């Protein structure tokens, strides 16, 4: 339970203007890319 | 079962400091008086 | 809204009256809330 | 097949961008939707509806 | 008034019945008084 | 020695393997299946196979029809695989050949019939790796041997750059200039070479390299409103120019929201996802965001 | 040291702060980039670049030093002699670009935390989460 | 051969291989290198030795006729052939 | 929040024995 | 272009954003019987995601002691 | 330039170019055993259920309901299990999860006479609840056998409500009551103890169903209505 | 540093 607690508290971190105005959320080089993954299922949608 | 950063085009740039040392293309003919 | 491709034994008129029936009750409620 | 099947469209689902968990700003946008999709489908089909605001 | 007119503190809370009955012994006591103060509640309503 | 031994039994097992040529798409919800494996949902829904009934029902009977029409199926998923060509190719009775059939039917394993021209391509979480499905070494290709003898060999090998590659069976080889794009002198008809030089201010008047020598362009026009651009460079995947660069802020710049336009006018090898991404991972305002704070 | 080293009280904020979780209690972080101060010095620093982007000259060929090798002989045509010329209009464009990619990447942003509970498996599958979006559906 | 039915080749299967022992996976070189690289190989632990029904035969048949050294050797086979049908 | 990962690690090594 | 120069407010991203993680999810609503009504139902716990004793312990902890 | 282009490709129907239609996505998907295929089939199932229920009617879709047994018994099991901790892994949590989302369904769609009706006619679905009703009197009463553990709480308290739901519709169609009925005690026990006001009204709602077609004379399930729940 | 050594002290403390 910690550890999901943990994990779950740690989700909404990089929703702060920092990390969205500055280009590494958006860099490739991040190990977990489940930002920019989406990019193409929300082309095809036509949101974006 | 590293931060790539942008280009830091320093040949463009002018210095700050003392403008009398850039590049002869990128000086301003306008402090010898050699506009007209 | 999304739309669904489906199979039943009715036909598309027959669906149409069940949902034109469903949804008119649930917006009788809605509005019965307020 | 023993029990003739048809291809039948589906009926629209109400579908919200942002989730909000609660029932006011859902029940705001539901009653506009479920108004729209009567609409709709007065539209489509030679009927009429009572109570429709 | 039609409704109970829904409010922002807690208007109430269940006892636990978990506890040992040896250990807490004013348990039945409490009760006790609980049950008089909502007949009195009762009397005097009606 | 062995290594002539291993380099013969890789040139046999690459010269009878399979080679595939079209992509196999079954739903999501037919993900338990193995080839070599049987599961519980087969020995459900299939129980006199196993049960041991009978002698003609045999879980290795099963097991090979199966095979057959999976493999059948697999080779060319472009047709239906009826059911009369099993029945004349394989040994069973005909009510075991059609439940076996319809079950592989059912669950989309054979005759999962779509168009894969509507759907959009993702990417699951496992992904980006070297992946060696390892599978057994055939029979009648061993070496005739009249001390171990481990093989780990490596027959064939596949590259690909994002998970649509991977679905449209293209590889980096072929796909690496696949084909070309012409361009035309604005002036003359004669088409430009090598090069080209881009007006700046008209964004779509492209000029020979003579006719921007002699200034054959417009007497409104100067040297300096044009620039030298390539035609037949083409960048390894994941490596920007700055001239492509330049294109597709020009192209955003035109055509705002057609991405389709902006990616051709960047030169038609890059596809339209690889240009929104270089457009949002671009450190325009880190320097100044970072001198403020 | 020695004794506790926690030394838990009735304040609930240190008691909280105490045990990791100081933050947690707040809607949003505090950052730099939301004053009206730090914005328009960003601005200025930004219109202060363009400006000067903006004051170089059209004609502005680079001499490469490696054009040794490709022996020109006046009449040809230098294959870098828009290098610079390339960069300042990178930069420059780049630059005047900047709300377009802020508008794109907010869209992106929103429409990928609009979807946190269905997308993200740690999120979609805490009791709470679960909990909340079956007492949407009771009918 | 060509078979009509199907429309499709047939090759003797010694040729070709009969199962799939598991998958193996590793990471690119550098981070970011999104690419995926698929490709087949195969396993033949000890292809000195050929194998046989012997992991098949139940214990209850060899057993309580034969030398140690005669046991040893079964046990070495089917212990041989079932290690072989893994990775 | 550097001691919660010390104890943790100490509520596992407790889980790893056996008369503890 | 339509697209405006990068100097003319607003500039900021995040003005209005909202992370689900902040959603203000259901819980008991404390219904008031009058004063002298105590054999009524207090609650009404429908589609809470919490029930009754923790979210009067989490009231407890963050209000009831504020002072 | 494609293969595609040839005119036999020309007359394909619209109705197999998305590969399944959505009924048969998600009943094939729960048939499989995979998690992620059962979480989204559930979830798409809920929805249906709260917004068109008249599409997965229980009796239009036969052998839809053992689906849902399958999934709700071991909602039994792990309940009898829920007096202490014991959902320490995350495949017991996704478990409780899919029992308490079939649940949910049943109910919703347990709102419709004819889904009621091939709901009534099961004795599972009714031992279950039954189950239930017996845990939730045995919490009410205070009774030391099961003491149910209130780092639970939360799961127990939303199951408990569906349950009641469930027995209020099906309430109906046990209508004369006889004497020693459980459903009847197991009601009145949780009258008599619960502070919940939407629960106050349904267990109302329930029991004076359950007194529909009886007689005074005759020995009935009135006469488990001692004067304690009368005067409340 | 001390934060390991007052963890293992009160296991230790706990077990003894
Ligand atoms: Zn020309």
């Amino acid at each position: 339970s910690s550890k999901q607690n943990e994990l779950v508290l740690q989700g909404d971190q990089y929703f702060n203007e920092d990390a969205a105005r500055t280009s590494d959320i958006y860099s490739n080089n991040n190990n977990d890319r489940s930002l920019m993954g989406n990019i193409s299922l929300l082309y095809s949608q036509g949101r974006l | 079962n590293v931060k790539k950063e942008f280009p830091v085009n320093l040949t463009i740039k002018k210095n700050v400091y003392d403008s009398a040392q850039d590049f002869n293309a990128l000086q301003d003919e306008s402090r010898n008086s050699r506009q007209i | 809204a999304v739309f669904d491709l489906m199979t039943s034994p009715f036909t598309q008129e027959e669906v149409l009256i069940k949902e034109i029936d469903f949804l008119k009750n649930k917006l009788l409620d809605l509005q019965s809330l307020q | 097949s023993s029990t003739p099947l048809n291809w039948v469209q589906g009926p629209a689902i109400f579908h919200m961008l942002t989730s909000p968990y609660t029932q006011d700003e859902i029940i705001n946008h539901e009653m506009n939707f479920l108004k729209g999709r009567l609409l709709e489908l007065q539209e489509i089909t030679g009927k009429k509806i009572t109570g429709v605001n | 008034q039609t409704n109970p007119v829904p409010v922002t503190y807690p208007t109430d809370a269940y006892i636990p019945t978990y506890l040992p009955d040896d250990k807490v012994s004013n348990l039945a006591d409490l009760k006790k008084l609980i049950e008089m103060d909502s007949r009195l509640d009762l009397y005097l309503t009606r | 020695n062995y290594e002539q031994e291993a380099q013969k039994l890789e040139e046999k097992a690459l010269r009878f393997l399979a080679k595939q040529t079209h992509p196999v798409i079954i739903p999501s919800f037919a993900s338990w299946f193995d080839i070599s494996k049987i599961h519980e949902i087969e020995k459900r829904s299939n129980p006199d196979f196993f049960n041991d009934s009978s002698r003609f029902k045999t879980p290795k009977a099963y097991k090979d029809t199966r095979n057959f029409i999976i493999n059948t199926y697999r080779l060319s998923p472009y047709e239906y695989l009826t059911i009369t060509a099993v029945r004349r190719n394989v040994a069973m009775d005909v009510a075991s050949i059609v439940k076996i059939h319809a079950f592989l039917e059912k669950w989309g394993l054979i005759n999962y019939q779509i168009d894969p021209r509507t759907k959009p391509s993702l990417i699951g979480p496992s992904f980006t790796g070297h992946f060696q499905v390892v599978l057994d070494t055939p029979q009648g290709l061993k070496p005739f041997l009249p001390k171990e003898f481990p093989v780990n060999l490596t027959i064939k090998k596949n590259v690909y750059d994002s998970a649509q590659d991977f679905n449209a069976l293209q590889d980096e080889s072929r796909n690496s200039r696949q084909i070309h794009k012409v361009y035309i002198c604005h002036t003359c008809g004669n088409e430009s070479i090598n090069v080209r030089y881009h007006n700046l201010r008209a964004r779509d008047t492209n000029l020979c390299s003579r006719c921007f020598q002699e200034g054959h362009f417009g007497a409104n026009f100067q040297s300096s409103d044009f620039i030298r651009l390539e035609n037949n460079g083409n960048s390894v995947k994941k490596n920007w120019s700055d001239q492509e660069m330049l294109l597709l802020l020009e192209g955003i710049e035109m055509y705002e929201d057609q991405w389709e336009k902006i990616a051709d006018h960047v030169g038609g090898h890059k596809r339209v996802e690889d240009c929104i991404e270089k457009f949002l991972s671009l450190p325009i305002e880190d320097n100044y965001i970072r001198e403020v704070v | 040291s020695e004794k506790k080293p926690i030394k838990i009280s009735a304040d609930f904020n240190a008691k909280a702060k105490s045990l990791g979780l100081e933050s947690k209690f707040s809607n949003a972080t505090k950052t730099a980039l939301g004053d009206p101060d730090t914005e328009i010095r960003i601005s200025a620093r930004i219109s202060n670049r363009i400006n000067e982007l903006e004051r170089l000259p059209a004609n502005l060929g680079t001499y490469s030093l490696d054009d040794c090798l490709e022996f020109i002989t006046k009449d040809d045509l230098s294959s870098r002699m828009d290098t610079f010329k390339i960069k300042a209009l990178v930069e420059l464009k780049s630059l005047k670009l900047l709300t377009k990619q802020k508008s794109i990447r907010q869209k992106l942003i929103n429409n990928v935390a609009s979807q946190a509970h269905h997308n993200i498996p740690y999120l979609r599958d805490s009791p709470f989460t679960a909990a909340a979006q079956r007492s949407v559906q009771i009918r | 051969l060509r078979d009509a039915y199907t429309n499709i080749l047939h090759i003797p299967e010694s040729t070709q291989s009969t199962t799939v022992l598991g998958w193996r996976r590793s990471k690119n070189d550098s981070p970011s290198d999104t690419s995926i690289v698929y490709e087949t190989v195969i396993h033949d632990n000890d292809l000195n030795k050929p194998k046989t029904g012997l992991s098949e035969i139940p214990k209850e048949i060899y057993e309580d006729v034969v030398d140690e050294d005669v046991l040893r050797a079964i046990t070495e086979q089917q212990n041989f052939e079932k290690c072989n049908e893994y990775i | 929040s550097k001691l919660m990962e010390c104890v943790n690690d100490a509520v596992q090594t407790l889980l790893q024995g056996d008369d503890k | 272009s339509n697209i405006p120069d990068p100097t003319l407010p607003p500039t900021e991203m995040m003005t209005r954003f909202l992370h689900p993680n902040w959603y203000a999810l259901p819980t008991t609503v404390w219904l008031k019987y009058g004063n002298y009504n105590s054999w009524a139902p207090s609650f009404n716990e429908n589609g809470t995601v919490v029930d009754s004793t923790t979210r009067g312990l989490i009231w407890l902890e963050r209000i009831g002691y504020m002072d | 330039y494609s293969l595609a282009n040839f005119n036999v490709f020309q007359s394909l129907p619209k109705e197999t170019a998305r590969g399944v239609d959505d009924l048969t996505r998600m009943e094939m998907a729960l048939l499989s055993g995979i998690p992620e295929e059962i979480k989204w089939s559930l979830k798409k199932y809920l929805t249906y259920s709260n917004k068109a229920p008249y599409m997965i009617s229980l009796r239009t879709l036969p052998d839809l309901l053992p689906l849902f047994k399958t999934f709700i018994l071991p909602l039994e099991r792990i309940v009898e299990g829920l007096n202490k901790s014991s959902i320490c892994d995350s495949k017991a949590m996704d478990s409780l999860q899919m029992g308490l989302n079939a649940l949910l369904i049943l109910r919703n769609l347990a709102q419709d006479t004819d889904s009621v009706q091939i709901l009534v006619k099961d004795r599972e679905i009714k031992s279950f609840i039954l189950f239930i009703l017996k845990k939730f009197q045995c919490v009410a009463t205070g009774d030391n056998k099961w003491q149910l553990y209130e780092g639970n709480a939360t799961f127990f308290n939303e199951l408990t409500h569906y349950t009641l739901d469930l027995m209020e519709a099906i309430s109906s169609y046990i209508a004369p009551a006889m004497k020693d009925d459980h459903y009847f005690q197991t009601l009145v026990s949780i009258l008599n103890y619960t502070k919940d006001r939407y629960m106050v009204i349904s267990i109302l709602r329930s029991l004076s169903r359950l007194l529909v077609r009886s007689k005074a004379n005759e020995e009935s399930a009135a006469d488990n209505l001692d004067h304690k729940t009368l005067s409340l």
